[PDB]
């Protein structure tokens, strides 16, 4: 067949709501395993000052026992069946997933479902959990990487709530109490801020009735005062460097502000980001790298690596680049990686944006591939789009980005805009911030 | 003894509405080019 008939044949997403609000969605295949999770409309950007890392200690507490299956009760019977249990949280979503045999599905169900609403958090298990998250709160201290983004958001949507990192504070981190998770659980954890999402060998009516069987308890009023709305987070152009000559290379990040998940306009900037690209030392390529950026970089040895990112929230984002390099050669790294934003505004080629257009497509489908991939496409994309996006409709929006669209939508979120800027590092070289802003234009 | 006298005050009346322009304007170009390091704020963060 040809992409374009495989495209019709990806078995269509089918989606349920109960009675208390909770949606369930899932996309059947015929593998004799799955992924079945519960994905929540709840993370730091919902938290204030002082409930900062709420949520990020609540997932830490999810799978140390239930009320049904205390200690490690809950552990063994995952473990028992060969299942795994993972979760994550960021500043909008946090989702708790079970891999498993298609066979086990009803038990998984019914483990999520009791994770979900009847966590112990027993007092003893919080007091341990509190050092384990002072300990993994150092242990991101040496991740330059994860450092970096954090000052990103910290600097670029400043004095709202998407400035706060997941984990919080550590001074939060000592002082939440049992009452601040209880009450933060009680609040967000509602049917109708979740999505029962699972993908693999299954249909959609039992997951349906195991789902109205294990669920229907979760509360889906809260009231009219309590109900947690999320307000827009102004972005701020500005820069935070934390320089710092004892280490080795310097970490820089920049973006302008993006336009947010629900935006059509994120297709073409997929595409434009994948015009300029990533690259690292280990890459093959080399001097003959498509993107300009790649190749000079490799050829001049300008850094050891580099990615573009769209990171997206639910009416803003961080639209930019991040690299890693000699303390040498920051400058000439911001120099070329504007001078392509540039290019990419004014003269951006039909033959260029094909490429990328090509990338977008081979990028999406092999994201989507095994159960995991899916399910969590499935979680997410309801709390977002509140749809399942099919291929077919990707491919059709993919389809429309041409050369024109390129320029004038990298020239509405690039051009003449004020970006956020942040260095962590032997960061002497890194570019004033006036120099910086006028290379945007 | 001076006959560019009544010229030299004409040129110098559009001097002086030009200045009035001019400097007000390039003034204001470089407070706002300064205006990232007059209102930037540090911190020293040393490991203990
Ligand atoms: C070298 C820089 C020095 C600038 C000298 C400015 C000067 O000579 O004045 C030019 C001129 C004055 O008017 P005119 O049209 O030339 O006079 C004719 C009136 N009927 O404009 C200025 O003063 C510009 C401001 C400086
Ligand atoms: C830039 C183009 C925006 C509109 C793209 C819509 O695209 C359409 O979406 C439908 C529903 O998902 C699909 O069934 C259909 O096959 C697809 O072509």
């Amino acid at each position: 067949a040809t992409y374009a008939q495989a495209l019709q044949s990806v078995p269509e997403t089918q989606v349920s709501q109960l009675d208390n609000g909770l949606r369930v969605a899932s996309e059947q295949s015929s593998q004799p395993t799955c992924t079945v999770g519960v994905w929540i409309d709840a993370g730091s950007r919902y938290e204030s000052e002082k409930n900062n890392g709420a949520g990020y200690f609540v997932e830490h507490l999810a799978f140390k026992g239930t009320k049904n299956r205390p200690g490690n009760a809950l552990e063994k019977e995952v473990e028992s069946m060969g299942a795994h249990l993972n979760a994550y949280s960021t500043r909008e979503h946090t989702a708790y997933y079970i891999k498993a045999l298609s066979k086990d599905l009803p038990k998984a169900v019914e483990l999520l479902a009791d994770i979900v609403q009847n966590c112990s958090l027993e007092d003893s298990q919080i007091e341990k959990e509190r050092d384990v998250i002072l300990q993994e709160l150092q242990e991101n201290d040496t991740s330059m990487r994860d450092v970096v983004f954090n000052y990103l958001h910290a600097t670029a949507f400043q004095g709202t709530p998407l400035a706060q990192s997941v984990e919080g504070p550590s001074e939060n981190v000592r002082k939440l109490s049992r009452a601040d998770l209880t009450e933060y659980l009680s609040r967000h954890y509602k049917a109708p801020r979740m999505v029962l999402a699972a993908a693999g060998g299954l249909e959609h009516r039992q997951l349906l009735d195991l789902a109205q069987k294990h669920f229907s308890g979760l509360s889906g009023t809260y009231d009219e005062d309590a109900v947690p709305t999320l307000s827009p987070c102004r972005f701020t152009g500005s820069q935070i460097c934390h320089r710092e000559d004892g280490l080795p290379l310097a970490h820089v990040a920049i973006a302008v502000e993006g336009p947010g998940w629900a935006h059509p306009d994120n297709v073409a900037l997929q595409v434009a980001n994948a015009i300029i690209g990533h690259y690292d030392c280990t890459y093959g390529g080399g001097a003959h790298l498509s993107s300009p950026l790649a190749s000079i970089a490799a050829t001049n040895k300008l850094c050891q690596s580099f990615q573009t990112f769209n990171i997206c929230y639910a009416d803003t984002g961080l639209l930019g680049a991040h690299f890693v390099c000699d303390h040498m050669s920051i400058d000439d790294m911001m120099f070329v990686l504007q001078g392509q934003w540039m290019r990419l505004c004014t003269s951006a080629t039909e033959s260029e944006v094909l490429r990328g257009k090509n990338l977008l497509r081979n990028a999406l489908v092999s994201h989507l591939d095994g159960t995991t991939p899916v399910c969590e496409d499935i979680g997410r994309s309801l709390l977002t789009y509140g749809r399942r996006i099919p291929l077919a409709e990707w491919e059709s929006r993919i389809a429309e980005v041409d050369a024109r669209v390129v320029r004038e939508v990298c020239s509405k979120y690039f051009y003449d805009q004020c970006p956020a800027v942040a260095g962590f590092g032997p960061i002497e070289q890194l570019p004033d911030y006036n120099r910086i802003r006028s290379g945007m234009f | 003894a001076e006959p560019e006298h009544d010229h030299r005050k004409r040129m110098g009346l559009k001097m002086l509405l030009m200045m009035g322009l001019l400097l007000p304007l390039v003034y204001a170009m470089k407070r706002h080019k300064w205006s990232v390091l007059k209102s930037r704020k540090l911190a020293y963060r040393p490991p203990k």
